RNA sequence: UUUU
């Protein structure tokens, strides 16, 4: 194997979308704009409508 | 309590971060699969080593895999180089272990004992070996019995090939060929003869 | 095919370099530059000296440099062999001491001819492959009976594509023909049709005429297609797919080159899975083919030879032999002599077998 | 899970386990903790079974990696969980062998971890000493894996063993039925460089060899072996018989390899039926003293502890030239250690007891002859411990919490009072 | 639509792409991948919108490392060079073994200003790449072309060629892929140029070429095309063909007669003029009066002197004289002034020639590793004096640099065939077996014969035998 | 013509200026060296993607 | 500290004088002539005998006494001859006698240890009938092997060997073990080493691009102590290093024509003695090509000899 | 001063 594989799942150990993205930052207009771990977005130098769950 | 006292310690070494993600030293350690991995890692993270040759290397490398427990004292060293990672090893391990005495963790006998043993005492040994000396020289010239000799090369033969897998993580082209070299270089002869049972 | 285990030796077999050698399920057999040629036993005992069971025959006074056997069930055993001067010679193997007979199977107008490589096609009629120094290959059919009467027929020639020397040869059990020349070039063409199909350069650069291939080997499944060759003090091997004729890779390690010296031949297992090759600095590498990675290595001395008195450390001029170069390297197959087997033949006139473990 | 004594037949339930998954054309994987009893495995594995496949793994060699059975170590097996091997998805059966083996200055004995992170399909065979520590432990297993664990445990030995004291003279304190004898041990009580050619000549007269001397120390051993000069065990055919032997299992080496000083005096003591097994040895020259110990060739053994677990140690006698063994401080031998040690001194078919004895130089002490003799024996212990490797992995398997994992390992006294968001 | 989109560059399958990603994402919106092509499609038109469904796209799957990926070439995109640094930290963090973290790294270090550190991640990343990369194959072959051009290399040089070889070798198994790349085809032509393989380079030439015309009206094309048939002409003088060779220098020369445009000229110029000697003499001379570097004007003095007129060795006497005058000493101009007039028989020079030799300085004789100076001292002395005193010119070399070959090819052969063998010196094949032949030995001469059966001398040596 | 000569104990074989100085010294090549070569040679962000696959 | 030049002997051989040695009695040079002269000690020119050893030439030569007196050299061709002084000796086996030989020096029971062209040092035992046996060999630290250009022998017991790659290996005499191993178009081969007769301390004639350097270590740890410089001591090549009989001076000959000397206990220079620094662009010395080989005479006989490119041997 |  390699350390680029996972494990297969140990045996006995033990509304998805709406709670994964419940800690993101959404700015105005209601779109996310800092990418988990980080502090900043990119600065340069009907998306909205998309809540279908 | 142990879990978080050593998830202290991993956080203020920069192995991982605030929020218990694991860097680069941490995902470099995670190939070592030795007792000493912290120590190891920084070791062979920055270009101390990018002077020496595979033999030294290899050399320098038994003092993690050497118990150090004997009684002949210590020769000098054959090689400039070789004291001078002596030196180094000696420092990165002294900070880490007021590192680990800070956060309060329990230490074993062995980590506790790590510099008051003679733990660089084979690497004369293990230099003659990777240069081409016969075992009747190398016994000749060594502090410990065959079995022990045997065992200190076996095992250092896993730690290159761990060593070459983090450089192949770090990004050290030079690193992963001198280690390739030396585990060639001291892979013969009586050390790694076949079993009789094969 | 990671561990090999010595098995038997046999010092100073010849009085002159062994340039080759070759196996069947019987015995194995080899030439040198004495003229003479040498049967070992395959079927031995334990604890055996292996120059116990061994017979000789005297060939020709210039020396011979390649050798060949082809052994098929009425039982025939044939061996081939091209001495110094030119000459290609047949021989006839029968059992319980060995006897050789001389055969003349070449015409008169085939005899003017200086041949340097040869190699046997079994039937799966038997074929034989020879190189001349001209830059030639010759194709041949055996048949034995019209009774036991054999006749050698010419089925045709290949010429140079370019005209440089020939310097080795193979044959595949899919109906192919592989010739190496001295500047570097190999050619592929087809058995039943004798009409080229690939030719593919392998130099790393053309700055200096320090390239010439030295082995070419098949697949035992015949697809596939190794080169052995040099690059001016360097040895590299290089892997083709001959389905279509492109390049694969390239067998390397840290000493971009397979061997430190030079790689004088090459051998593959029974199921085409691992490759050996023998190099001039005396080590025998072992290669993953799939992966391209090198497996184990072994190393080659003087003080291998079990009995003391036939240890030559040195030859007559003073040079050292404590690490002789490697000659020629042949695998042979399961039950020949439970698991694979090795033999290979080295510079301190030393014939050596090895043992898979497993 | 198996718990018995040594030569009582443990490996039955293993060949028959190998067998079972062979026929359902499914795979079995065979650990220890010991690396040297890998290839001794595969040998006696190899010879035993035909139309199965053997294998073997180690940290370089790979032989037959396409087999029914494999043999590895148990650091090997956790490595191949951690790195999710394809290996593990055919295997039925996993055996865990020498469970009761610990030593603290060892970081190889790791099988709760290997438990923890096993998949489901995979069933359990774990084979020990006896110990009266089983059920807790086959009950944790069993509450973890959600798998059903059923006990044996076996004191019945299949040769009685009786335990005696050599001045000149053999006294008998425990008779097979394990009952102390006062009366002679008081007897003892009223009543160098000769002492081992005075104890072979004894016990040659009694014909109750081959023997082995269980001496705690590396130079002792070479020491007392050198002090048996003079005395020979073997005739001319058997002395060629061994001369060829060791002549075609060199064979493999140099010249300059074979003719080390270890080799020759190895040589020297083998051709005359005298032998000595320590860890101070070159791993050829122990396998050839183990592999003709096995065929019969040898009389006299000394040995340290690297021999009590070894596998074919057929010895009709066992001697203690101590009860004191050094570890941090010279410390008195355990009852389990002892009685590792001296269930090795019989033989099935061939002897009709077993015979062990204690060397008293001044008397011995009847406590701590009691307690090293018949005591209780040490518990089954829990080797698992915290690393920052196993840290680091885990974190970045970011799927299992290694709180989790924390909270799933053993522990004697345990709070039984967790409700998960309940 | 997507995968058509990239490969032709058309707006039309843009908004097919997104039109059907809208209606998947309106049917399931868990689904991460359609998030991931929908960031895709709109890289270009919004990035705002691009980084809010990267970021879903890795807030639904978050053990895909391609969402990040994606992300820092986005942050690339608009030049944003800190944010793209600290998201490839992470990447590398993440997944090692994939090779696009190191390229990225790569581009950033290079458009920074590093060399040494763009040229390591550059060689990992091909390495890690295992040729399933075209963009590392082509980085890495244009960096290391850009390493060794005007680096004062010699042939010599094991390593370098070694990296040209290489260089080469991902070239072609680029154009397996993506043939018809004009930046490509230029690499390869300068490497293979290099290499001197030369049919390889007029395959390839003849592509490009063809490539250029059917492409062409303006001015850099016309340029661009006079460069191209500049290397062109040099392929064919390297290749033995001189007329086509002359014809394509003509035609380069035509168009950039009246203007990078130097070193055009300079090649021109030493094409026709070495396809012109191989046999009419007054344009060879012509064409090299028309032409510092020590090398044009050794290898003008060559050509003027093969030349054989009076005049023409005048001329390059005069030139070499006064380059040595100009530009102060040298030992490559001593030589060839030495052996022209070894040559040329002129007694009045010679004894002037034989000091200067003799007085060298000890730097030149460490850069001569040819040992020249010795020879061509030892072939003056006996023509001038008739005596065996040139001897001792090699007794002090060999006594300086006891590890060479050439000094104990003459002093003693057993010394020599001792010190090139078991690899204490790098030889070829001919040369050991000339080596071994010398010892006059049977077993010897066979020894040769079989590492080199195309050498006349070991045939002659076993023949001679008997 | 040797092998041909050839067709017809270690034995001791029997066998045995201008032109090397005109061949070494002032003999012109086509071939360029790398000095020549030094003296005259002169040396999109969505490709780099990776599209996802297709799901059956 | 000042000398004098004492006795002068121009063209005294027909080739390059490549070595000197002197005993209590004489003083022998070997040149490239096939030449060996032997000088009395007590014009010169007709107090010298010459006597012809091979054609080949010789470059290296020693001096033995002890009433006994033996000189050994070796030749272009590798070969290692012994005289009685003029009566040759036969002291090497027939296969002994195959091997190729550099570089040798008299270590005064007596012993002689001799350098090879393959990195092979070789010691041996002169018992005086006269006979040698050989205690050992040493074979070359690195591989693939490099040529052996340098050897000495101390008192105390220790075999230095510097190679041609600029690696000098200190090896033991009871044992034949190493014992320290240093790694000080460009050159750096070890033209020389020498052992001070009096404490622990290695001098070592370093070289670098076309310069001459000096570096002292020091025996029983293996540590660098210094460099002399004036880091280098010379405009060219340093050939030959030399100490006196109390060891607080050593002599230094280089390719520039000048003999310096300097101080052990300050390693600070002392005196320049020219026999006829300054670098005019490159690195090329001002002065012309010098001396070969320099010694020390001890009292009674303090003086020394020199001999120069000039085919002249001088006495200071 | 056993064991790795």
């Amino acid at each position: 194997g390699s350390t680029a594989q996972l494990p297969f799942t140990p045996g006995g150990i033990p509304s998805t979308m709406a709670n994964a993205t419940k800690l993101l930052h959404k700015d105005g207009q209601g779109l996310f704009d800092i990418p988990e771990g980080m502090n900043r977005g990119i600065k340069p130098m009907l998306k909205q409508l998309n809540e279908i769950d | 309590p142990d879990y978080e006292k050593r998830l202290a310690v991993l956080k203020d070494t920069e192995f991982i971060d605030q929020n218990h993600n694991v860097l680069l030293k941490g995902r470099v350690a995670c190939e070592i699969n030795s007792g000493y991995e912290l120590v190891l890692t920084e070791l062979i993270l920055d270009n101390f080593l990018g002077s020496f040759e595979p033999e030294e290397i290899v050399a320098l490398l038994s003092v993690f895999v050497y118990e150090g427990k004997t009684r002949e004292e210590e020769p000098p060293i054959v090689t400039p180089r070789l004291a001078k990672g002596k030196q180094r090893i000696e420092e990165i391990y002294k900070k880490m272990l007021c590192v680990f005495n800070t956060h309060q963790i329990p230490l074993t006998q062995d980590e506790a004992e790590f510099l008051d043993r003679k733990r660089f005492a084979m690497m004369n040994v293990v230099y003659e070996w990777a240069r081409g000396l016969s075992f009747k020289e190398i016994m000749e010239m060594s502090p410990e019995a065959e079995g022990t000799v045997v065992r200190v090369i076996t095992w250092l033969d896993e730690i290159c090939r761990e060593v070459k897998t983090a450089s192949i993580i770090i990004g050290n082209s030079t690193l992963h060929m001198k280690m390739s070299r030396a585990q060639e270089l001291i892979k013969r002869d009586i050390v790694f003869a076949a079993s009789l049972y094969l | 095919s990671k561990v090999f285990i010595a098995t038997a030796n046999a010092g100073k077999a010849h009085d002159a370099d062994i340039f080759s050698v070759s196996a069947c399920n019987s015995f194995t057999v080899s030439c040198s530059g004495d003229g003479y040629l040498k049967v070992w036993d395959n079927k031995l005992l334990d604890n055996e000296n292996p120059k116990d069971k061994s017979y000789s025959h005297f060939v020709h006074k210039s020396g011979l440099h390649h050798v060949d056997v082809l052994q098929a069930i009425f039982e025939l055993c044939l061996v081939a062999t091209t001495s110094f001067s030119g000459d290609l010679l047949f021989y006839r193997i029968t059992r319980k001491k060995v006897i050789f007979e001389k055969l003349d199977l070449l015409d008169s107008d085939m005899k003017k001819h200086s041949f340097w490589a040869l190699k046997w096609g079994a039937s799966n009629s038997h074929r034989l492959v020879a190189t001349d120094v001209k830059g030639t290959t010759y194709i041949w059919k055996f048949h034995p009976f019209a009774n036991w009467s054999p006749t050698l027929e010419l089925q045709g020639t290949v010429e140079s594509p370019m005209s440089q020397f020939a310097t080795s040869v193979d044959i595949s059990e899919r109906g192919l023909i592989a010739t190496g020349f001295n500047n570097g070039t190999v050619q592929i063409s087809e058995l039943s049709t004798l009409r080229p199909l690939y030719n593919f350069e392998s130099q790393h650069s053309m700055i200096n005429n320090s390239n010439s291939i030295r082995s070419v080997k098949f697949s035992p499944q015949g697809s596939l297609l190794a080169i052995a060759h040099d690059s001016n003090s360097f040895g590299c091997i290089t892997l083709y797919e001959t389905e279509f004729g492109e390049r694969i890779g390239s067998l390397s390690v840290p000493t971009e080159f397979a061997h430190s010296s030079w790689v004088m031949s090459l051998s593959f297992n029974d199921s085409g899975e691992t490759l050996c090759s023998a190099g001039w600095d005396g080590k025998l590498r072992f290669w993953d083919v799939k992966t391209k990675e090198r497996i184990t290595t072994l190393n080659m001395h003087c003080d291998d030879i079990e009995i003391e008195e036939d240890i030559l450390a040195v030859d007559e001029h003073g040079d050292s032999l404590a690490e002789p170069g490697v000659f020629d390297v042949k695998f042979l197959k399961k039950g020949w002599r439970l698991n694979e087997s090795l033999c290979c033949v080295c510079l301190d006139r030393s014939i050596r077998w090895f043992r898979e473990a497993g | 899970f198996v718990a018995a004594h040594t030569s009582a037949g443990k490996t039955v339930v293993a060949e028959y386990a190998i067998a079972m998954a062979h026929r359902n054309m499914t795979k079995t994987i065979y650990t220890s903790p010991i690396k040297a009893l890998s290839n001794q495995k595969f040998r006696d594995f190899k010879e035993t079974f035909d139309d199965v496949n053997i294998g073997l793994i180690t940290g370089d060699v790979q032989i037959n990696p396409d087999a029914n059975c494999l043999i590895m170590t148990t650091e090997i097996l956790r490595s191949m969980l951690y790195r999710g091997a394809d290996l593990i998805r055919d295997v039925e059966f996993v055996i865990f062998d020498e469970v009761h083996y610990v030593n603290d200055q060892d970081r190889g004995v790791v099988w709760e971890e290997v438990i923890i992170m096993l998949p489901q399909h995979v069933k359990f065979i774990l084979l020990s000493a006896t110990v009266p520590n089983t059920y807790e432990f086959a009950n944790w297993i069993g509450r973890t894996k959600q798998k059903n664990i059923y006990v044996i445990s076996t004191p019945k030995r299949p040769v009685p063993l009786e335990i005696n004291i050599w001045k000149k003279e053999l006294i008998p304190v425990i008779n097979q039925n394990s009952e102390f004898l006062e009366a002679n041990f008081r007897k003892h009580k009223e009543i160098s460089k000769k002492t081992w050619p005075e104890i072979v000549n004894y016990l040659r007269k009694r014909e109750l060899l081959p023997m082995v001397v269980f001496v705690f120390s590396k130079k002792r051993c070479e020491e007392y072996a050198d002090w048996l000069e003079g005395i020979n065990f073997c005739n001319n055919k058997e002395k060629s018989q061994i001369h060829m032997f060791i002549e075609k299992s060199i064979t493999r080496l140099k010249k300059e390899d074979r003719d080390l000083p270890q080799i020759l005096k190895t040589r020297s003591l083998l051709e005359r039926g005298i032998a000595v097994h320590h860890g101070g040895l070159l791993p050829i020259v122990k396998e050839l003293i183990e592999i003709l110990f096995s065929k019969g060739f040898i009389k006299v053994l000394f040995a340290t502890e690297t021999f009590a677990m070894g596998l074919n140690l057929p010895t009709r006698t066992v001697i203690f030239s101590s009860i004191r063994k050094h570890d941090n401080g010279l410390r008195e031998l355990t009852p389990g250690e002892f009685t590792q040690m001296a269930g090795r001194a019989g033989r099935r078919g061939l002897d009709s007891t077993g015979t062990v004895i204690v060397m008293a130089y001044s008397p011995l002490s009847i406590a701590t002859f009691k307690e090293v003799t018949m005591g209780v024996p040490t518990r089954l212990q829990s080797q698992f411990r915290l690393t920052y490797n196993m840290i680091l992995n885990l974190l970045r398997i970011e799927a299992l919490r290694v709180e989790e994992m924390i909270k799933y390992s053993f522990s004697e006294n345990a709070k039984e009072t967790l409700q998960p968001e309940h | 639509e997507l995968t058509a989109f990239i490969t032709l560059k058309e707006p039309q399958y843009r908004d097919a792409a997104i039109f059907a990603f809208k209606k998947s994402i309106q049917l399931q919106s868990n689904t991460s991948e359609t998030w991931i092509g929908l960031g895709i499609a709109t890289m270009d038109i919004n990035f705002r919108v691009s980084q809010h469904c990267f970021i879903k796209a890795t807030a639904l799957e978050p053990k895909a490392t391609n969402t990040w990926f994606n992300l820092a070439m986005l942050g690339l995109k608009k030049k944003d060079t800190e944010f793209a640094q600290q998201v490839l930290n992470k990447l590398q963090s993440l997944a090692p073994q994939d090779s696009s973290p190191w390229l990225g790294m790569a581009l950033i270090l290079e458009e920074q200003g590093d060399i040494i550190g763009s040229s390591k991640l550059f060689a990992h990343s091909f390495i890690l790449s295992n040729g399933r990369s075209k963009a590392a194959q082509f980085m890495y072959a244009k960096n290391v072309l850009e390493n060794h051009i005007n680096n004062g290399d010699d042939e010599r040089d094991i390593e370098t060629v070694e990296k040209l070889t290489t260089a080469s070798i991902a070239l072609e198994q680029f154009f397996k892929k993506s043939p018809d790349s004009q930046f490509a085809l230029q690499c390869a032509l300068l490497t293979l140029e290099r290499l001197h393989h030369y049919e390889n380079a007029n395959e390839l030439a003849n592509r490009l070429i063809g490539i250029l015309e059917k492409k062409f009206q303006d001015e850099r094309e016309l340029f661009n095309f006079a460069i191209i048939k500049g290397q062109f002409a040099r392929i064919h003088l390297g290749l033995g063909n001189f007329e086509l060779s002359i014809e394509n220098a003509d035609l380069s020369q035509g168009i950039i007669s009246e203007s990078k445009s130097m070193k055009t000229k300079i090649s021109n110029h030493i094409c026709l003029g070495l396809s012109y000697f191989f046999d009419f003499d007054q344009t060879l001379n012509q064409f090299q009066e028309l032409l510092d570097s020590k090398h044009l004007v050794v290898l003008i003095a060559k050509v003027l002197y093969d030349v054989g007129e009076s005049d023409t060795k005048e001329i390059a006497l005069q030139e070499l004289t006064e380059y040595i005058a100009t530009s102060g000493a040298d030992l490559l101009v001593t030589l060839t002034i030495a052996a022209m007039s070894i040559l040329d028989d002129k007694r009045e020079d010679l004894s002037i020639i034989l000091e200067e030799l003799k007085a060298l300085p000890l730097s030149k004789q460490i850069i001569d590793k040819h040992k020249d100076a010795p020879y061509l001292i030892e072939e003056i002395t006996k023509r001038l004096y008739r005596n065996d005193t040139g001897k001792q010119v090699w007794q002090r070399s060999a006594y300086f640099f006891p590890n060479n070959l050439k000094v104990w090819e003459r002093l003693d052969k057993n010394i020599q065939r001792r010190i090139a063998s078991n690899g204490q010196n790098k030889v070829t094949a001919e040369e050991m077996s000339k080596l071994y032949c010398e010892s006059k030995n049977l077993r010897s001469i066979q020894r040769g014969m079989f590492l080199c059966p195309w050498n006349v001398t070991a045939v002659k040596a076993l023949n001679e035998c008997f | 013509e040797l092998y041909q000569s050839l067709k017809e104990e270690d034995r001791i074989t029997k066998l045995d200026a201008n032109d090397i100085i005109k061949d070494r010294f002032l003999r012109p090549s086509n071939a360029l060296p790398w000095s020549l070569l030094d003296m005259v040679q002169d040396v999109d962000y969505k490709e780099l993607l990776k599209v996802p696959d297709p799901i059956n």
